[PDB]
């Protein structure tokens, strides 16, 4: 189904330029199909490109393969995982040779570890893990062209993530033990994403469990699959439009510190409530060293009302709860935060994003099927500060 | 009874994430788009993208394995 096509200076230079202009660090996946008789790695074509992106003084991050597990089906070529570590020794020695000669490799972007795939990670951690500064694997829940509504919002789903980020680390604690894991392509469904549903606020529910579960389980970098593209999935719609997951994005990106907590309810059953809890994101102009930000998804069909524990019970806390913008309910393309339609200023202008103080000492509201963060102002954290 | 007790854990960091924990992708396959040059050049797109940053951005998909750089073409 896949040829070869080639790509120009031109489009390394569009691509390095929307990064650069966009303050984002770029990672460029190499060929790993360029092979040498005797099916090693054909470095030629990557050395072209790493001489031309050091001539022009570009800072950039490398793999080198994508979801090699799936070479034999796409290409009829395969290639071990002893082999493809060894093909990474020979890529780690040109980065040492160039310009930027402590470049950050990463791979082998390996989807997500079923028999034959585990096999493959552990085979190149062995030959390979050497010279990788993080290990690269990818997860979809779904296929998009079957998935349905109801998968969206069935916690059985969401909780197949859990053990595959279980199998992951036993395969790295095994092989490199302390090696960082990130998450390198992931979203809802695969194959572009399912219809009318990876493209809605029902999306979310996804993308936020998927969030709490990788910083929790010790996930360092989770990579959302697309920012902008053909794929349903995309954050950005063709029209240049931010879809719920985008404006989901960014309030994740503005409230959610480094430093990851627990948070969990009393009650037996842990499954439809689902909650996380990090510091408060520093850089956060609004809160101050010390504050909790809790993000929490209602899975139920009715609203849930949720007791912050001593010694946060009593404190202020401001509300940031997501509800899609009618008519069309979960499969909404647009959102409203605590009840105003989050939407562009301009095109150069994201909206401010306002939160709703809640009376202290009130239980926490969170309405069916929603999802919501919540900053406890003055916690005085200790970890936190 | 709606009504949920939560209980924390905040004596240590359990974890520390990058801050660009979040991050986001361009699949491989845009960049055989016509119009790949309009579309990462839309300044509409760079703002939301700012929003996210600091992130990484994976360049990468199926297509990474079926492209090869071409340093003559215009
Ligand atoms: C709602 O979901 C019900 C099962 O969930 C439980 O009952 C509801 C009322 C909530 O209190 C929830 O916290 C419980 O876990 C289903 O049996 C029922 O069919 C659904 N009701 C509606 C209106 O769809
Ligand atoms: C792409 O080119 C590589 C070698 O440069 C070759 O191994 C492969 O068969 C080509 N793929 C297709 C399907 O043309
Ligand atoms: C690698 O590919 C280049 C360009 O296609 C070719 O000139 C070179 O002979 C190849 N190297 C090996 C060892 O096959
Ligand atoms: C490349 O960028 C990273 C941040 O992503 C920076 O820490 C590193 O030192 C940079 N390398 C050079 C030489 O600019
Ligand atoms: C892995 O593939 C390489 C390259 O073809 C081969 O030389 C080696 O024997 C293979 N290892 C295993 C265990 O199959
Ligand atoms: O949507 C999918 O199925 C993805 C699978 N991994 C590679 C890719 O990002 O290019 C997509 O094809
Ligand atoms: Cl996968
Ligand atoms: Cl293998
Ligand atoms: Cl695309």
């Amino acid at each position: 189904k896949f040829k070869n096509s080639t790509y120009s200076r031109s489009s390394v230079d569009v691509l390095y330029t929307f990064a650069n202009c966009s303050g984002l660090d770029l990672i460029f996946g190499l060929n790993a199909l360029l092979r040498t008789a005797d099916l090693q790695w054909n470095s030629s074509n990557a050395q072209l490109l790493l001489d031309y992106c050091s001539s022009k003084g570009y800072n950039i991050s490398w793999e080198l393969g994508n979801e090699p597990n799936s070479f034999l089906k796409k290409a009829d070529i395969f290639i071990n995982g002893s082999q493809l570590g060894e093909d990474f020794i020979q890529l780690h020695k040109l980065l040492r040779k160039s310009t930027f000669k402590n470049a950050k490799l990463y791979g082998p972007d390996v989807g997500q570890p079923r028999r034959k795939t585990a096999k493959m990670l552990k085979s190149f951690l062995k030959a390979g893990g050497e010279v990788i500064d993080s290990v690269t694997w990818h997860h979809y829940y779904l296929n998009g062209r079957t998935a349905t509504r109801e998968d969206f919002l069935n916690p059985d789903v969401l909780d197949i993530f859990i053990s595959s980020v279980q199998k992951v680390f036993q395969v790295v604690e095994s092989t490199r033990p302390g090696k960082k894991v990130w998450l390198g392509e992931t979203s809802s469904a695969y194959g572009g994403g399912a219809p009318l549903l990876s493209d809605t606020f029902a999306a979310g529910f996804m993308w936020l469990d998927k969030l709490g579960l990788s910083a929790r389980m010790g996930i360092e970098v989770v990579m959302r699959q697309v920012f902008f593209g053909a794929g349903n999935y995309h954050l950005v719609d063709e029209n240049f439009d931010p879809l719920p997951d985008y404006w989901l994005s960014l309030l994740f990106k503005k409230l959610v510190g480094t430093k990851v907590l627990m948070a969990s309810v009393q009650g037996s059953k842990r499954r439809k409530l689902r909650v996380y809890l990090h510091c408060t994101n520093t850089d956060n102009p609004r809160y101050k060293e010390g504050d909790l930000t809790l993000y929490a998804i209602n899975l139920h069909n009715v609203t849930k009302y949720l007791r912050l524990p001593y010694p946060f019970s009593n404190k202020q806390v401001d509300k940031y709860l997501l509800r899609p913008l009618g008519p069309h309910g979960l499969l909404s393309k647009s959102v409203q935060l605590n009840g105003l339609t989050l939407k562009m200023v301009d095109d150069q202008t994201l909206p401010p994003l306002m939160e709703k103080p809640l009376r202290p000492g009130s239980s926490l509201g969170l309405p069916a099927f929603s999802y919501s963060f919540f900053v406890i102002r003055n916690a005085k954290v200790a970890a936190c500060i | 009874q709606d009504v949920v007790d939560l209980d924390f854990f905040t004596q240590e960091p359990l974890h520390l994430v990058s801050p660009s924990f979040l991050s986001v992708t361009i699949d491989a396959n845009l960049a055989t788009d016509p119009r790949f040059l309009i579309l990462l050049g839309s300044p509409k797109l760079r703002t939301l993208a700012r929003g996210l940053s600091p992130a990484y951005l994976r360049f990468g998909g199926t297509k990474t394995d079926f492209l090869i750089f071409d340093p003559k073409k215009e």
